DNA sequence: ATCAATATCCACCTGCAGATTCTACCAAAAGTGTATTTGGAAACTGCTCCATCAAAAGGCATGTTCAGCGGAATTCCGCTGAACATGCCTTTTGATGGAGCAGTTTCCAAATACACTTTTGGTAGAATCTGCAGGTGGATATTGAT
DNA sequence: ATCAATATCCACCTGCAGATTCTACCAAAAGTGTATTTGGAAACTGCTCCATCAAAAGGCATGTTCAGCGGAATTCCGCTGAACATGCCTTTTGATGGAGCAGTTTCCAAATACACTTTTGGTAGAATCTGCAGGTGGATATTGAT
């Protein structure tokens, strides 16, 4: 998946193996963060589900201003788009 | 926040002698603190659809700014 | 004399636990910070003390450190480069 | 079938995030949602470091991305310097820095 | 009946009641329990004396600040900590104290 | 209307007692052990299941307790705090 | 059978390569007292990060130490690491 | 002269500074005065070093920083002492 | 060394904000017992990869000489903090409507749990592909001596 | 400032380790389709406790005066490091025995899953109690002037 967006962004670039060990490093890292802040998130309003909502809450408490409005707009475009899907 | 409350803060801290520039920046870094903090807490609030920040909102925003406040629930 | 009357204040300040910024002005603040991040707020007041316990907490700590600095260069007065170095190496 | 990760326009796979998100203990439940939004910022995210560390390799007339381009691209872009603040990039290396002071003459 | 003063039934449920794994062991709330305890126990006993030492009965925030702050062990688990109403501890910088 | 509100508070008098029978302790200073029961339960708890995670474990048992204890706690905080789990284990097993 | 004994290796730490790592953090200039403060500095960093890494791997019931548990110990203590297995 | 020759140079590479076979015992040293019989993957050797090279360089960053506070050119044993006391190692 | 102005202490006193004590109601727990399920320890073992010995050679550590020059020590003095007493403008304290924070009920969109069907992302492995490490040489600075 | 000594920059060249590309197997996924269960948004509402206002309280703004900090200029000692000769020990290409990690199947101690009963910790209103915070007095240590 990271060699897909790679070629998305650089048609011309490749990655090394150890760039792409850092890559998968990243993206699980960034997954844990943003879950953990979800999980806790939920906990304190007490609720047993965790929704685009808590996500979106999430990246907004975990990245830094501009990631962060960009992030929640690419994450409400795919909802959006998913949920218009018959 | 004034001249007196910043140089007695400065005090507990065991600051004896202080510049007159100090002040300023004194201000600049609670607000940059307290910016940061505020944050976090006023979107816990709106997460939780409320309009009243609350005290467990600031104790979560302090914990996972690092700065853990035992006290005041939590 | 000048810096005397400094050192009783450490001795009277530091084994104090009261609060040392003003109460009202320090609500002031909270209020204009947060009505930039969404407007029409209410704070319950134990909010706004658990920030000032805080703010407080953290200044003191970061003065300490800054006076580490300070004397670090054979100084005994701190200056806001003091203070930067601090938050430099903090990370903040 | 579609897969669900064309459903919603996304490279990066709904269906395994969905499944970490269950097997991770982080609710009782999982909204249908939450896998969806959060495998979007997951590839957002990458885009940002990969464009970023592309470029870095053009710069230094290489076609390969090494963990010094992406060591690069993070340092020098505030705000993945800030989320990747406390994290190490083996052989990264780091940002060339010489305080003023230090210069001579 | 594992004895303790903590509740080992609360501990339990809040274990399970976390999200914390699938399944939790029998074991591991009265372990838990008991290590929670054992912990509060060691900063009342310090913060206990130092209320003694200040010839007062009743624990306040400023005896369980003093009590963390000059233990090793308590001020390292407790050092991105905040006790509110705390104070800190007398401390002035050598090289500030006066030229005598 | 209940809405209430469990609170370490009783089992910190009590512990209070056994430790010091004469003393007393102010609300502000109960509130402060009660948020030091809880950050002390999250960061254990937390650090067990991490331990579990890492493991492939869907069970934490008194075994990732211990762990966690050796993880969080210092040196001679963890030594105390493992005997003293160790034992309530023993005498709730023989028992 | 086998075993030599170890012993002094912190000597290791080859006083160039200490002025090495100074240049890459931009240092000019080093007091002859520098390299045993760092290794003092530096036999501090890896008791902490052994022990920790160490524990996870007792507590798996092996005996090899693995990329996984230096990796988690580093985690443990806000010294998170990219790239050797995620 | 020569000293910023060399910080102009390492600070660009990213090869490790440390020799390898010396840094991989003093791990193996350290590690057996806590326990005994233990073997290493030879991954976990490297990424122990990968992870104290970067903490000694981002602690002479730092240090070098507390010198210059002090309008030095020369890192002293009190520079990293203050810039551990500050980081809250110390 | 001798006061003179204060700051600091301590022993005693007592009003009251906050802590302790007794009663009564009850949803929420926590304990108990039965029935069903299953995670993960144990025993067997495939097979990866860790420890280790070997041998060769040059990258790089070590140890010495000697000079460049940084930084502590010292004297000098400009000018900035700080002490202090003057005057009142702001914060603090206690009384009061009303906005929401919550407690409760309803009920449907959405999330399990379950049985199959099908698309896919690993991977073990033989084979071709290709970016660039690394040695080479010469044009271009960057320094140091004068 | 022109020269000489050197380090750095940099495009060209090619053996080769690491990488992009398959043909083939597939267990683990992920997707499709009822059936069953329910979390939590939504509407309505009572009691908090939050924002607001006026009177009582006390901390801060302000200008003069000057102690004394700490940067500037000067000096010289002795450490740091560039240059250099020597040769060790790390690095590298290999190969091997076998420890021990990890895959697979077996099977019971322990955990989940209701269902029923007992106890209990939390909440609310009332009454009563008390540790100690400020307040006073008088002693005496501390600091600054002479």
């Amino acid at each position: 998946y990271v060699y897909k967006v790679l070629k998305q962004v650089h048609p011309d670039t490749g990655i090394s193996s150890k760039a792409m060990s850092i890559m998968n490093s990243f993206v699980n890292d960034v997954f844990e963060r943003i879950a953990g802040e979800a999980s806790r998130l939920a906990h304190y309003n007490k609720r047993s589900t965790i929704t685009s909502r808590e996500i979106q809450t999430a990246v907004r408490l975990l990245l830094p201003g501009e990631l962060a409005k960009h992030a929640v707009s690419e994450g409400t475009k795919a909802v959006t788009k998913y949920t218009s899907a018959k | 926040i004034t001249k007196p409350a910043i140089r007695r803060l400065a005090r507990r801290g065991g600051v004896k002698r202080i510049s007159g520039l100090i002040y300023e920046e004194t201000r600049g870094v609670l607000k940059v603190f307290l910016e940061n903090v505020i944050r976090d807490a006023v979107t816990y609030t709106e997460h939780a659809k409320r309009k009243t920040v609350t005290a467990m909102d600031v104790v979560y925003a302090l914990k996972r700014q690092g700065r853990t406040l035992y006290g005041f629930g939590g | 004399r000048p810096g005397t009357v400094a050192l009783r204040e450490i001795r009277r300040y530091q084994e104090s636990t009261e609060l040392l910024i003003r109460k009202l002005p320090f609500q002031r603040l909270v209020r204009e910070i947060a009505q930039d991040f969404k407007t029409d707020l209410r704070f319950q007041s134990s909010a706004v003390m658990a920030l000032q316990e805080a703010s407080e907490a953290y200044l003191v700590a970061l003065f300490e450190d800054t006076n580490l600095c300070a004397i670090h260069a054979k100084r005994v007065t701190i200056m806001p480069k003091d203070i930067q170095l601090a938050r430099r190496i903090r990370g903040e | 079938a579609k897969t669900r990760s064309s459903r919603a326009g996304l490279q990066f796979p709904v269906g395994r995030v969905h499944r970490l998100l269950r097997k991770g203990n982080y609710a009782e439940r999982v909204g249908a949602g939450a896998p969806v939004y959060l495998a979007a910022v997951l590839e957002y995210l990458t885009a940002e470091i990969l464009e970023l560390a592309g470029n870095a390799a053009r710069d230094n007339k290489k076609t390969r991305i090494i963990p010094r381009h992406l060591q690069l691209a993070v340092r020098n872009d505030e705000e993945l310097n800030k989320l990747l603040g406390r994290v190490t990039i083996a052989q990264g290396g780091v940002l060339p820095n010489i305080q003023s002071v230090l210069l001579p003459k």
